[PDB]
RNA sequence: CCCGGCGAGGGGAGUGAAAAAGAACCUGAAACCGUGUACGUACAAGCAGUGGGAGCACGCUUAGGCGUGUGACUGCGUACC
RNA sequence: GUGAAGAGGGAAACAACCCAGACCGCCAGCUAAGGUCCCAAAGUCAUGGUUAAGUGGGAAACGAUGUGGGAAGGCCCAGAC
RNA sequence: GAUGUCGGCUCAUCACAUCCUGGGGCUGAAGUAGGUCCCAAGGGUAUGGCUGUUCGCCAUUUAAAGUGGUACGCGAGCUGG
RNA sequence: GCUGAAAGCAUCUAAGCACGAAACUUGCCCCGAGAUGAGUUCUCCCUGACCCUUUAAGGGUCCUGAAGGAACGUUGAAGAC
């Protein structure tokens, strides 16, 4: 008897939709990954997306303990030598809030062409409406 | 100035994706002889646009 | 404001009467006809499409005559857009001309350098040559060392090589408005502008001002 | 006999058990280079395999859900002497 | 004692450290070190405390009304600081 | 069974224990001009005489002629004193 | 620095509030939708008839060949190609 393997082409996804205002980034993002992967489904497989669709609303009212409101800083290196640019919280909120959340659900999926595909079913809006109706998403607690 | 490895078979022909020929798309028809010839050529048999040009 | 598009047709001087010769560029400044408005509910930002010139009829294309044929104006040799400062209004089919610049006394002259081919370091980037006698050999306008030892181990990026110069577009600004001849369509500016002869320029009024 | 430059080199014809034994000639391996077919491959990073594995093609099969080829994706994995 | 002549698991990677000595097969189970939010298998486990420094996740003499706990003492409704 | 070793030339790049420019506290800071410490790496940061010299001395400049890392950066780039 | 408790006072700080540099994010110039997250806007073009079948993002025949593109030619203050 070999053990059950989903396949991509039956595999049934869902969507939902979240509300981040006031949800601690690193709690919520655990979440949102592992739902992203999967990992919820008993027939979840390793080499194979089971994951759902999830919409984020309210990137922009993510909350982070401490001080890391203003103390956590975002390097990326450009590709040149001078090269390190960096950017506190604060600022990535204000300039462009959804990639805080983006970048934070990126680094705890699976890295992979396998996990860039889990990360193409994340849909992140700093605002409170989206334009997913037709997709019928459901209200998501976590 | 020289390689460290020999380059592979495939990265050969990869190389020479770029070496193919073109061939000519079409070749023009003379309105007097109706000969086929090479655009703005003189034909084979020396006509030019139906004009006879030089044959000697 | 909006800026204009004109033809560089060459360059002169003007004498004055207390005796300066001031070296000027004469810019050929032809009605611009606005050939489409954007706003932000349509476009998502506010500016002008304007055209300039004239084309021959069989070299336009029926999609280029369809965009001009909506405008109802005369098809020109290009199309070129202006960002509107939140208190411009104007309407499709509107000839702007060369009076716009009667007061502005500074404007920015954007054009294409001429095109000088692949050019060594020494034209690019003012390298230094190297001697030309006391035993040099072969290397008397080559770069030189390109990087340090195994440390990198490679060539950063954005280093100054060899390679394509000219033919880029380039901006000069602060120019000052010499003359606006609106009878000949013609914008006299202090200074030379990028381009050779018979080169599209685009004249806006100084940003630094 | 035919193409070709009264060429080179071939296609027929004929000889022979055999001409894919034609004189560059018994057998005709490997490296290496090609044509055809199946599958994979242009958002993906590393000793190139291994374990798992969809899809496609094909052969089965008294549907028997197996075999063969290919290998999207994924765990682990830095040649030999 | 181990490596040398020793694979497997852990210490991110890491012959010599920790756990443990691979006869072969199994798509069965229990454990060691080490671990149980996600990458990544398993507690967003339970109870009582500490830390606010991202300390945790690099370091001294020395400096400081940071903060928790403990045993004493001086002066105080004859009115203290 | 080779990893070309001083200096110059060309071309650099990073660190900040900052030479100049920028912002400050103290001063035995009247002013001008300084001293010392803190913040700050955006840009800038001599030419010659002698010597193979780096360095150094000297002449004359400059707002300043900073200190170090980069195989005491750079010979499949040059030079060979 | 202001206000201000912990600590009747004092205190720029713990709640709250205002200043502060060539550094930082912008402002200026250039590249830029392979930004596979491949975006937006305007305009233009195509309005046949059948067959086969393992009947589907299927294959084939006839008719049709648009917008536009390419090619060729004369060439450029564009250019190694």
């Amino acid at each position: 008897m070999k053990t059950f393997t989903a396949k991509p082409e039956t595999v049934k996804r869902d969507w939902y939709v979240v509300d981040a205002t006031g949800k601690t980034l690193g709690r919520l993002a655990t979440e949102l990954a592992r739902r992203l992967r999967g990992k919820h489904k008993a027939e979840y497989t390793p080499h194979v997306d089971t994951g759902d669709y999830i919409i984020v609303l309210n990137a922009d009212k993510v909350a982070v303990t401490g001080n890391k409101r203003t103390d956590k800083v975002y390097y990326h290196h450009t590709g040149h030598i001078g090269g390190i640019k960096q950017a506190t919280f604060e600022e990535m909120i204000a300039r462009r809030p959804e990639r805080v959340i983006e970048i934070a659900v990126k680094g705890m999926l699976p890295k992979g062409p396998l996990g860039r595909a889990m990360f193409r079913k994340l849909k992140v809006y700093a605002g409170n409406e989206h334009n997913h109706a037709a997709q019928q998403p459901q209200v998501l607690d976590i | 100035a020289v390689q460290q490895n020999k380059p592979t078979r495939s990265k050969r022909g990869m190389r020479r994706s770029h070496d193919a020929l073109t061939a000519v798309t079409s070749l023009s028809v003379d309105k007097t002889s109706g000969e086929k010839h090479l655009r703005h050529h003189i034909t084979a048999d020396g006509y030019y646009r139906g004009r006879k040009v030089i044959a000697k | 404001m909006i800026g204009l598009v004109g033809k560089k047709v060459g360059m002169t001087r003007i004498f004055t009467e207390d005796g300066v010769s001031i070296p000027v560029t004469v810019i050929e400044v032809e009605a611009n006809r606005v050939t489409q408005v954007k706003d932000l509910a349509n476009d998502g930002y506010r500016a002008i499409q304007v055209t300039t010139g004239a084309k021959k009829a069989n070299r336009v294309t029926k999609p280029e005559a369809g965009h001009f044929a909506k405008a109802g104006v005369e098809a020109g040799r290009g199309l070129w857009e202006f960002r509107l400062a939140e208190g411009e209004e104007f309407t499709v089919g509107q000839s702007i001309s060369v009076e716009l610049f009667a007061d502005v006394k500074k404007v920015d002259v954007t054009g294409t350098s001429k095109g000088k081919g692949f050019a060594g370091t020494v034209k690019r980037w003012n390298f230094r040559t190297q001697d030309a006698t006391h035993g040099n050999s072969l290397s008397h306008r080559v770069p030189g060392s390109i990087g340090q030892n195994q440390t990198p181990g490679k060539v950063f990026k954005g280093k100054k090589m060899a390679g394509q110069m000219g033919n880029e577009r380039v901006t000069v600004q602060s120019l000052d408005v010499v003359r606006v001849d609106a009878e000949r369509n013609l914008l006299l500016v202090k200074g030379a502008v990028p381009g050779a002869t018979g080169s599209d320029l685009i004249v806006k009024p100084a940003v630094k001002a």
